[PDB]
């Protein structure tokens, strides 16, 4: 149940809490304190989903939807059926995600590698907090958060967009979408380039770093380099949400009109009006 | 380029659908102050005497009123429409029955029109109704009217720039944009949907699968119809100072039942009302108005949603004078 | 009402829906997951879903077949403390020198990584005389190397440049109180204007940095040995680094 | 902290490397020049660039398309240069507003749009030959060209194939900043909410997946840069501790792992499937599905919600209702 090269890496150490007590594996999975922590919040969360589902109409997993409370309840607590389940499940989700991130730190430390992955994984946790915690706080109600259902969450995104008439004109969104597109393209390019060098076809020889740099210098007149494309990729992916967050938070608390009208700052300058 | 919190929020759909209004309190406050200028009703008067239909010589609409009531209607009408020029805006002092001044014949048609809103379009105006003031706001020219081409500013009491003037061809895209809530949509929804009843606002098929005989080549409506409907909805939204979720669950714009709010059904009646006003009362006044009031195609100024609403979901925040002025309707 | 009826009139979009899921699960389970198992499989301490070994034709002659049969040589340097498969293993000696846990190197080939035109790729600036430090950056030659304990451990003698990518990958330093140089990867180096800070290991541990067979070139296995030593230090330079932080 | 994962502390300079290809060596133009500031976060060298016929053909065809677009945009503000700069984002070149079916539209109502599209397509096709042929010239696989081909196929679907299949040029995407964006809503509305198109779902899953995968992969390689993880080619042919540690990090976290080669196949597949899934969705739209929301209702896949404000009957359906 070990990879051929794995045994030599399976030493004690690198935990943040508990020392030797949780320093072990179940099959391929490292445990650690944050492993135990994660499994607690996951077990609690999935149970509350099951309990909520049992009170609702259906057992169809694609129709299940645990929704936040009506706006009336503000930042207060709500009856379980009427949004309380939603509040409990959000706390378990945060618990599970933060546990998962800190478990990645323990694994990083045991292997003596950089902490870059758990750091990168903080970006989507932040964005979840912007949608479910920071934005609802600034508007004064948990009711502004998105519901936990596979299809119902799309209806929330849809209505949220159309509350600002045309969400495409949101400057934070324009940035976010630009990073999503260039990131998807760059992964294609990076993945394609590596495969092109290691698999040239027809029992021909594997090529070189020099071939990689030459290919892109020929095609676009620049090659960023092998290390730098990995740093760039983390940059492009991360900025999908780091720029997006400002467009989401701005919508309601810092802007109440349609997003097209925002561009009035430019269009309505007196000297060309 | 930003509006400081807090924001006022309402809920128009099931919790978790992100449906409802988003309002800046300073903006709501400024519109409330503007609309608080609605003059108060004049003191009620006892119906003492005979009907003016056999006292005065040229009363074709308000003939049932007694002298004291009729003079009250005339004092209200004057406050609402021409408070600066007074009774002589419409009247020759030497003969109060003279139709010699152009505003007189127009005022009569406007009494007919106001009574028809309050009687035939209750599905839209309910028991709030309208007075002259709803549209006119104390000036003979109502501040928010439409010609058969887009004009800026929206408020005709504001002075146009060189580029806003309809004659400057280079400002056309901006005249269109500021009528569609700053969108780039390349359609005039007033001329297309509100001037008359030629075009259908609905574009979304009511079948899952494409119906044979309306779905290929020249039998299909062009995509431009979807854009145009979108432009009407941007215009209607800005005119009422609201967003799509006031009327729709965006899940299905085309669906009624739980997928639409009662305000959407009222908006539907509003579209029919505006078309009636324009086709049967406002467009035909080009024969009765001076050249200085007409557009470049010889059209009379006409009404859209903003003419009454002026950026509020209910005109003047629901202020009524219906029970104060029953002669403006309804009329059984 | 009929037993076995579903409330579903079939249309082409419905057909293409099932087809798409089929294509996705086929590519993921039967191709991508098969490619994922080319290294470290078969498992030790199942076979029917492994692909046939892949052969690469190398740039400078020869072939390699993956997975390589080269065995793992650190087996006796760790002991099964406990009967439970999941329990961590105990080092038998100094894990930093024995090269286990985060001090582990891979059984990489004892060949000099080469440029496209057959020269050694990673060489000191005393050999690559056509290479320089860019105008504006710190020439670290002559500067002291400060270890974790604040002690000066040696002096920088050279930089090793990657001739293929035009990128410095190692510093060479004279080790104070020995006749030897050591390599350190730039990744373990804080380059200040008046010193190189190394938090990875204590000053005394620069003595046992793996030695190069040759003075002016390095093999792929040697690169791994040098790099792994410093990473070993993150957990083993002091006894309290292997212990939990909080 | 590995400061090298943030920037290059000490930059190297050396002689300009050139790898010879089977053809085209003489079509490389420019003197390479180095940028100290670029060299902090990437390679310092800018240029030279390969020209060739496909390069020049692409630039010529592309420029024609841009010129046609810019001239129609200048026409829309009647060649006032200050209004042009002001209104730029709002300006566009539109497909036909009227229904001419597949009839070639007149210049004033879609003909220019159709010409701009033809030149854009010939530009893309030329650039594809460049991306493919440069790979073959250097003895590299054509993986990039096939990823690029899926991207081009998607542009052909929204620009040309969908309009052809339903038989109207009116359905094409306008040229312009705001106008190309406005099309997204007009199209979603016409076809009953793209959230309810399963191929929109797939395409988004793969796009979000590209974010997850490049963040994870980018972060993983920086995490093992100390061990030369960035030298991905020789880690494929000769597994080092870099990719052993990378594999075990993921195996211990999620319970399974890729190889340094196979993770690039995951990346390439996810990227490709954004464009393939999107293309299938457009091909089905209007041809075989008119309203995605009602299609989901028909297959029992659309959620329902309680009333909050009262259910509102369609006024058009009431007895005595006007048209
Ligand atoms: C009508 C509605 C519109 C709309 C409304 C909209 C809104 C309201 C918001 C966006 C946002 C965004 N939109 Mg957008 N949109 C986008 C693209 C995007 C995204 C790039 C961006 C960020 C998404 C996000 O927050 O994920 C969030 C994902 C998260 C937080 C995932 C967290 C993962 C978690 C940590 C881990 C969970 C683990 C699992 C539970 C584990 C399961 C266990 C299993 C696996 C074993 C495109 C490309 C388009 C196109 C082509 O038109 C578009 C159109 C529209 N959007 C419409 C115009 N959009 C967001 C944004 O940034 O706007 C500025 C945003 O708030
Ligand atoms: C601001 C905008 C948002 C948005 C807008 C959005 C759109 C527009 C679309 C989706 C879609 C999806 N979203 Mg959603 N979303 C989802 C999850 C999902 C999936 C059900 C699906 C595919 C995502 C994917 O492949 O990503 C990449 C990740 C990959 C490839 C790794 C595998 C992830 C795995 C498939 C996730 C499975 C989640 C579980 C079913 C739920 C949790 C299970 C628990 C109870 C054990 C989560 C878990 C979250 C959280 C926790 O924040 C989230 C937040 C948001 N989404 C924001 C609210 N999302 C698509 C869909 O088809 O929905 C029907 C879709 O079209
Ligand atoms: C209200 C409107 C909506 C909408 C309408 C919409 C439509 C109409 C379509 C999409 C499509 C898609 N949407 Mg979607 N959308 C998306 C995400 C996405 C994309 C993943 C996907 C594919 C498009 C793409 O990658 O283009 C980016 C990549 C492109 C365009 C490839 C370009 C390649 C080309 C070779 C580049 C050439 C460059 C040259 C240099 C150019 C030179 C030009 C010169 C000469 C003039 C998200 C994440 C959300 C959220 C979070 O809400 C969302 C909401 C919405 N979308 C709303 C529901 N969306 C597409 C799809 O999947 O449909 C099924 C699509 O057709
Ligand atoms: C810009 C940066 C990008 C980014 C980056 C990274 N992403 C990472 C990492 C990095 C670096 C990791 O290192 C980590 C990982 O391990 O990789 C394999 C990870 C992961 N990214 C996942 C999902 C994911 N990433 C998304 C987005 C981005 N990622 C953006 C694009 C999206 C969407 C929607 O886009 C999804 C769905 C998981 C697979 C995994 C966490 C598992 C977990 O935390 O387990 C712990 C938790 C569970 C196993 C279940 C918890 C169940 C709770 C308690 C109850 C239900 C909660 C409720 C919210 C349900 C609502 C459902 C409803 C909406 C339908
Ligand atoms: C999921 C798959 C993704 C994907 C994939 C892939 N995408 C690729 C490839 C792959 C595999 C390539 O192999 C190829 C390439 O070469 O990569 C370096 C390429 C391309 N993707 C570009 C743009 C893009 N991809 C987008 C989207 C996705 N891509 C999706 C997300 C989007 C969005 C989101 O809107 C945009 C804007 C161009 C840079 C390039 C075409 C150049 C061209 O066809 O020129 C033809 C036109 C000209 C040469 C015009 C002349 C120039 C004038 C003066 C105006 C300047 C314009 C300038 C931008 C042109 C660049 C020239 C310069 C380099 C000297
Ligand atoms: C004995 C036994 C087997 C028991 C099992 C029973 C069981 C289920 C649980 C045990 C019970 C206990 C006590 C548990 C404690 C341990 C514990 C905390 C377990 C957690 C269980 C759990 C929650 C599991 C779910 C894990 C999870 C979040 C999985 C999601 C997988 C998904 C969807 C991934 C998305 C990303 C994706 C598409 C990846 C595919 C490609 C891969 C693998 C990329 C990762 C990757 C990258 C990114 C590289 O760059 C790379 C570079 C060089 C080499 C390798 C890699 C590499 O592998
Ligand atoms: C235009 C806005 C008017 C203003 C301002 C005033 N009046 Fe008027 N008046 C107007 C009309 C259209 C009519 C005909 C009404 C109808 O039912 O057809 C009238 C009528 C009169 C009369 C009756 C005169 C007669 O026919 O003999 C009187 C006495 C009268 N109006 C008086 C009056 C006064 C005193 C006003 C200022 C307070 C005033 N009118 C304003 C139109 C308009
Ligand atoms: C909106 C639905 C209106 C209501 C209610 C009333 N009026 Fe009106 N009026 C309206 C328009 C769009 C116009 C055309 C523009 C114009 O200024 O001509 C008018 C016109 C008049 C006029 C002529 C004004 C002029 O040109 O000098 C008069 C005298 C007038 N309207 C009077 C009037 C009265 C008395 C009303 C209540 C009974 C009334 N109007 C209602 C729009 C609307
Ligand atoms: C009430 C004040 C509304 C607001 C705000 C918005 N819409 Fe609307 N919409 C409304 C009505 C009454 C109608 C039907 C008009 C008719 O004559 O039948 C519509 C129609 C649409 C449609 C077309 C639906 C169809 O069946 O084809 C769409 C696509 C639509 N509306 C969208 C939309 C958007 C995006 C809005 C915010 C910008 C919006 N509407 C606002 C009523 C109201
Ligand atoms: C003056 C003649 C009007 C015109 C033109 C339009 N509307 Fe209107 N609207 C008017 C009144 C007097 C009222 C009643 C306010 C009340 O207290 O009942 C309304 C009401 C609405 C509503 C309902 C708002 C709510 O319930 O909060 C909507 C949604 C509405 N109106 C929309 C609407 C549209 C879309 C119009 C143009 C097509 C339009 N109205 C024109 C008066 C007048
Ligand atoms: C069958 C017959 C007879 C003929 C067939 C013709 C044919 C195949 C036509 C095909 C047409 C097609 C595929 C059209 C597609 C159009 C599309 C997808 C347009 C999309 C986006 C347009 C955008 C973003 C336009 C932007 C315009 C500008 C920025 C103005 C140009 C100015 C610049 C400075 C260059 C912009 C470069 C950009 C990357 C920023
Ligand atoms: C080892 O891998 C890689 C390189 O090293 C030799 C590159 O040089 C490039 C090319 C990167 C460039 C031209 C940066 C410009 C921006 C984008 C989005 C491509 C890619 C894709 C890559 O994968
Ligand atoms: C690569 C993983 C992506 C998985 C996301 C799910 C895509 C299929 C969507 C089907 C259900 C959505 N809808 C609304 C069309 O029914
Ligand atoms: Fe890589």
């Amino acid at each position: 149940a070990l990879l051929s090269f794995e045994r030599k890496y399976r030493v004690r150490g690198g935990t943040l809490i508990g020392g030797d007590l949780f320093d072990f594996w179940v099959g391929p999975y490292f445990v650690g304190f944050f492993g135990v922590s994660a499994i607690f919040f996951i077990f609690l969360g999935v149970s509350l989903i099951g309990y909520a589902a049992s009170q609702g109409p259906t057992w169809d997993p694609f129709a299940i939807s645990i929704n936040p409370p009506d706006l009336k309840y503000g930042l207060g607590a709500a009856p379980l059926l009427e949004g309380g389940f939603w509040q409990a499940i959000t706390v378990c989700a945060l618990g599970a995600f933060i546990s998962w991130m800190l478990r990645e730190v323990e694994i990083s430390r045991k292997l003596g590698i950089g902490w870059h992955v758990p750091l990168a994984f903080c970006v989507p946790i932040f964005m979840f907090c912007v949608l479910q915690v920071f934005r609802p706080l600034l508007l004064g109600s948990w009711g502004h958060a998105f519901p936990y259902g596979i299809l119902s969450h799309l209806d929330w995104v849809n209505n949220f967009g159309y509350q600002y008439l045309n969400w495409h004109y949101n400057p934070g969104h324009m940035s976010s979408v630009s990073f999503l597109f260039v990131n998807a393209m760059a992964l294609g390019l990076h993945g394609g380039l590596i495969l092109s060098v290691a698999n040239p076809g027809d029992g021909d020889k594997v090529k070189t770093a020099e071939h990689e740099n030459q290919y892109f210098r020929d095609v676009v007149g620049y090659s960023i380099g092998a290390l730098s494309i990995h740093r760039l990729g983390l940059f492009l992916a991360s900025n999908i949400f780091l720029t997006g967050a400002f467009g989401t938070i701005a919508s309601g608390p810092f802007w109440t009109r349609g997003w097209p009208e925002w561009w009035g700052w430019w269009l309505d300058i007196p000297f060309w009006s | 380029c930003f509006e400081p919190p807090p924001a006022t929020t309402t809920q128009t759909g099931f919790r978790g659908l992100s449906m409802g209004e988003v309002l800046h309190p300073a903006t709501v406050k400024a519109k409330k102050e503007r609309d608080a200028q609605y003059p108060p009703a004049l003191a009620a008067v006892k119906a003492e005497g005979p009907p003016v239909s056999q006292v005065y010589k040229n009363v074709k609409v308000l003939g049932n009123l007694t002298e004291a009531e009729f003079l009250r209607t005339m004092t209200a009408i004057t406050e609402w429409v021409s408070p600066q020029e007074g009774c002589t805006y419409c009247h020759d002092e030497n003969n109060l029955a003279s139709e010699a001044k152009y505003p007189y014949v127009v005022a009569r048609r406007m009494l007919e029109m106001t009574r028809a809103i309050n009687t035939n379009w209750t599905q839209h105006v309910a028991q709030t109704g309208v007075t002259c003031y709803t549209c006119h706001r104390g000036t003979p020219l109502p501040p928010y009217v439409r010609y058969l081409e887009p004009t800026l500013p929206l408020n005709n009491r504001e002075t146009p720039t060189h580029v806003e003037r309809v004659e400057t061809r280079s400002g056309y895209v901006v005249r269109l944009a500021k009528y569609t809530a700053y969108s780039a949509l390349n359609y005039d929804p007033f001329t297309m949907f509100l001037a008359n009843d030629k075009r259908q606002v609905r574009v979304v098929p009511q079948t899952a699968l494409p119906l044979v005989g309306v779905s290929r080549g020249k039998e299909r409506r062009p995509l431009s119809d979807a854009y145009a409907t979108f432009a009407l909805m941007m215009s209607i939204s800005d005119s009422l100072g609201t967003n799509c979720t006031f009327c729709h669950n965006a899940q299905t714009f085309e669906s009624w039942g739980k997928k639409s709010t009662p305000q959407r059904a009222i908006a539907w009646w509003g579209i029919r009302m505006v078309r009636d006003l324009n086709m049967n009362y406002l467009a035909p006044l080009n024969a009765s108005l001076p050249a200085s009031r007409l557009g470049r195609q010889g059209e009379a100024p006409q009404a859209d949603c903003r003419t009454c609403h002026q950026g509020v979901t209910k005109p003047l925040f629901g202020a009524s004078r219906l029970k104060d002025y029953p002669e403006l309707g309804p009329i059984k | 009402m009929y037993h076995g009826a579903l409330a579903q009139h079939l249309d082409i979009a419905q057909l293409v829906w099932y087809a798409q899921w089929l294509v996705i699960w086929t590519v993921v389970l039967l191709y991508l997951r098969r490619e994922d198992r080319r290294e470290g499989y078969p498992l030790v301490e199942q076979v029917y879903e492994l692909p046939y070994p892949k052969t690469f034709v190398l740039p400078h002659g020869g072939t390699v077949t993956v997975p390589r049969r080269r065995p793992e040589t650190r087996e006796l340097k760790l002991a099964q403390t406990d009967g439970f498969e999941g329990a961590p293993l105990q080092p038998t000696g100094n894990p930093l020198v024995d090269a286990v846990g985060p001090a582990s190197y891979a059984e990489r080939a004892e060949v000099v990584d080469a440029t496209v035109d057959g020269k050694a790729k990673i060489v000191p600036l005393r050999v690559a005389t056509d290479f320089s430090i860019a105008e504006g950056d710190v020439d670290p030659r002559g500067l002291p190397v400060v270890a974790a304990d604040g002690v000066e451990a040696g002096t920088v003698t050279d930089l090793w440049v990657d001739r293929s990518e035009h990128y410095f990958r190692y510093l060479e330093l004279s080790v104070a109180g020995s006749a030897r140089t050591a390599l350190i990867p730039l990744g373990f180096c804080d380059v200040k204007k008046d010193k190189i800070v190394v938090t990875s290991i204590l000053s005394e541990q620069f003595a046992n940095v793996p030695r190069l067979q040759s003075r002016d070139q390095i093999t792929l296995r040697e690169e791994d040995k040098v790099s792994a030593y410093y990473a070993g230090g993150l957990l083993y330079a002091t006894p309290e680094r292997a212990e939990s932080l909080l | 902290a590995d400061y090298q994962t943030i920037y290059t502390q000490i930059q190297a300079r050396g002689p300009h490397i050139t790898v010879s290809g089977e053809w085209g060596d003489n079509d490389r133009v420019g003197k390479p020049f180095y940028s100290y500031w670029l060299g902090k976060i990437g390679d310092a060298q800018i240029g030279p660039i390969y020209l060739g016929a496909s390069g020049i053909a692409a630039f010529a065809f592309g420029s024609t398309a841009i010129l046609i677009i810019l001239f129609n945009m200048a026409a829309e503000v009647h060649f006032d240069p200050l209004q042009f700069f002001r209104q730029f984002f709002w300006l566009g070149l539109y497909p036909p507003k009227a229904q001419y079916g597949m009839g070639i539209p007149p210049l004033h109502d879609g003909g220019w749009w159709l010409m701009a599209g033809l030149f854009m397509t010939l530009s893309l096709g030329s650039w594809w030959i460049r991306v493919y042929s440069r790979a073959r010239a250097l003895g590299l696989g054509t993986h990039i060209a096939w990823n690029f081909a899926a991207a081009i196929f998607f542009v052909l679907c929204i620009g040309c194939i969908h309009p052809t299949l339903v038989g109207s040029w009116s359905e094409g995407v306008p040229f312009g900043i705001w106008p190309h964006i406005d099309w997204l809503t007009a199209f979603s509305i016409r076809y009953g909410n793209f959230y309810y198109c399963p191929w929109h779902g797939f395409s988004i899953g793969f796009a979000y997946g590209c974010g997850l995968l490049f963040a994870a992969h980018g972060a993983t390689i920086l995490a093992v840069a100390r061990f030369g993880g960035d030298r991905e080619i020789e880690q494929i042919t000769d597994r080092g501790t870099a990719v052993e540690r990378a594999a075990l990090f993921w195996r211990w976290t999620i319970g399974f792992n890729a190889t340094i080669e196979s993770v690039h196949r995951w990346g390439w597949f996810f990227s490709l499937m954004v464009m393939v899934s999107a293309s299938v969705g457009i091909l089905l739209t209007g041809t075989f599905v008119d309203n995605w929301y009602l299609w989901c209702v028909k297959h029992g896949a659309a959620p329902d919600y309680p009333a909050y404000l009262p259910a509102t009957p369609d006024p058009a359906s009431l007895p005595g209702a006007p048209k």
